[PDB]
């Protein structure tokens, strides 16, 4: 899955995803990806977020909607994302999942669940700051 | 903190590149997000995006995609999009030619054909084989439960005991 | 304050009580939610639940339905269920028999059939009568926009401008 | 659609909906009803909520989820449901939508956007005190 967040020069935000799903899914299965509030969410008055991972589990907690909801409440993009991972985490300690967060002013961040086989989440950031995209990695929690 | 800003999941440099180029050309967030994801459908980023990857139980690949405008807070989405490669392209259409939000399955394919999308097979010898290896391993892993034969050991057809 | 409790939308009494009876026999909340909802499927409550009502542009009736286990927070959902009447019935089956959340379309029909659900046309003369008068009113209303021929005046098939 | 919320005596919650969509929808359309968090959502640590109305607008605001988040603060059901309706109301002054809320103790409530063609919402209720299913009603805001 590719989850993307974009804030136009004029301050407009958009979020989107495109995926082929999880391997060997039951014929007809739709995950969290095309679901507003689950796979991605965008709000010009708050921010945007996008999740990736075990959609079956993810979908049921609306990660992107809650990441934006916290940033709307006025929270650091990273802290909004980490809180979202912590809430699902409490319910599924071994769930595979990662989220990217970004507020209306251009600050961003991410968070992920710490598993034996996934301790870092790499995500691409392209910004005026560095006219060139640069991969970033956040340690999982 | 300065704009514009493109952030995407995974180290998919090319998608990031594709989206940024949209904005440069005068494109909007929507065009930027569509370019980023459409790029990962052609490239089949990790085989977790686009055609020829993650086949279901019957060996067919089905694509899920969505686009969301934060201004109007409108959404265009597709689920179980069958036989259409440019998923995010079709989702953008549901957003601009309908007042709906989600269109799914073989019904969503019709829609995409009406919009001008080429109806084609999403299978590839790679995914075709990825599925046979799966079947030979007695369908492991799968996502069933509380049925017979035991999902932890055999292939379907399944059924409640 | 007084438990147990049942709350449903709209004045559907027969459903409320079908749910209470479920609790009466010491049924689970989930059991109660399936019985109440399914009761409106048989009764086609206000023609907004169940078969023989609300036909799509092609005249077919497609059902959506979900059920959520508040304890584990597990979901069983069907979107675009074709040729299957007990929609929420199929939804409990996704909760109870797969590790998934949502299955859609003709694919969800094949799952439903394995679960023992009877494949059958969801159309009635009434559902179609509604479809024909609509055609006669030039498909007004409808959910398209920015397509030729004008969506506000003509019936499709439409093409993007 | 029939949105239904149930709280067993044990205190375990359930929620659910069943519908046939909105008349003359495009072939393959799926709305809020089957989407967890939008059409209905239930959590044993807070409460539940179901929604009915125009699924195309509602689905983007995850009414059932947000209603539950308010109640998760201890917000009264009528108010959590009322606040939700208002968030949407800002963006789409003419939206058709109604929601029923109930917290973990058995307190219920409901809310609806006031349109000149939708001024009051009737919902059924069933609990001990009354026994006999009672038809409630709320004036839209
Ligand atoms: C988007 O997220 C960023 C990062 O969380 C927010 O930026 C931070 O903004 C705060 C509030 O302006 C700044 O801290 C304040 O620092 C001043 C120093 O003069 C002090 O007076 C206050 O007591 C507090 O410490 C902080 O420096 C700044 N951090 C960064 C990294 O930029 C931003 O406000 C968020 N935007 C929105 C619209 O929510
Ligand atoms: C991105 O760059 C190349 C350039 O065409 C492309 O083949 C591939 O998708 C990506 N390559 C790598 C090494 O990630
Ligand atoms: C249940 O409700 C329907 C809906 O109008 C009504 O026609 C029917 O008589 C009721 N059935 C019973 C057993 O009361
Ligand atoms: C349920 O609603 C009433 C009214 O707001 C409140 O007093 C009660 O404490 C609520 N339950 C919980 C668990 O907060
Ligand atoms: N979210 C995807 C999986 C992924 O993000 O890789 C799905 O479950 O459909
Ligand atoms: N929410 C339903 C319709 C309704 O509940 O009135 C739908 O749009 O699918």
């Amino acid at each position: 899955t590719i989850g993307m967040v974009v804030i136009h020069k004029t301050g407009h935000i958009a979020a989107g995803t495109s995926t082929n799903g999880i391997k060997f899914k039951i014929h007809g299965r739709v995950g969290d990806s095309p679901i507003p509030g689950a796979g991605a969410y965008a709000d010009d008055t708050a921010g945007a977020a996008a999740a990736t991972g075990n959609g079956d589990i993810l979908m049921r907690f609306l990660p992107s909607y809650q990441a934006v909801e916290y940033m709307r409440r006025g929270e650091d993009p990273t802290i909004a994302c980490q809180k979202v991972i912590s809430r699902i985490q409490k319910h599924f300690p071994e769930f595979f999942g990662a989220v990217i967060c970004a507020n209306v002013t251009g600050s961003y961040g991410a968070a992920c669940n710490k598993l034996s086989t996934f301790t870092q989440f790499s995500f691409m950031v392209y910004n005026s700051e560095k006219n060139q995209p640069t991969e970033e990695k956040v340690d999982c929690i | 903190s300065p704009l514009p800003l493109v952030v995407n999941t995974w180290p998919f440099k090319n998608a990031t590149e594709a989206a940024w180029r949209a904005l440069a050309s005068g494109g909007s967030a929507l065009d930027a997000v569509e370019s980023g994801c459409a790029m990962c459908e052609r490239e089949q980023c990790d085989g977790s995006v686009g055609f020829g990857g993650s086949p279901d139980e019957l060996g067919e690949t089905t694509l899920d995609a969505m686009i969301m405008d934060g201004t109007t807070m409108d959404v265009g989405a597709v689920g179980d999009l069958r036989r259409i490669k440019n998923a995010i392209g079709v989702a953008r259409k549901v957003l601009e030619h309908t007042t709906h939000t989600l269109l799914v399955g073989e019904s969503a394919t019709t829609f995409a054909q009406s919009m001008g999308f080429i109806n084609e097979d999403l299978s590839t010898s790679a995914s075709q084989a990825l599925h046979s290896d799966w079947l030979a391993r007695n369908c492991q892993p799968n996502y069933w439960r509380n049925v017979i034969p035991d999902p932890s050991k055999y292939c379907g057809p399944y059924k409640p005991p």
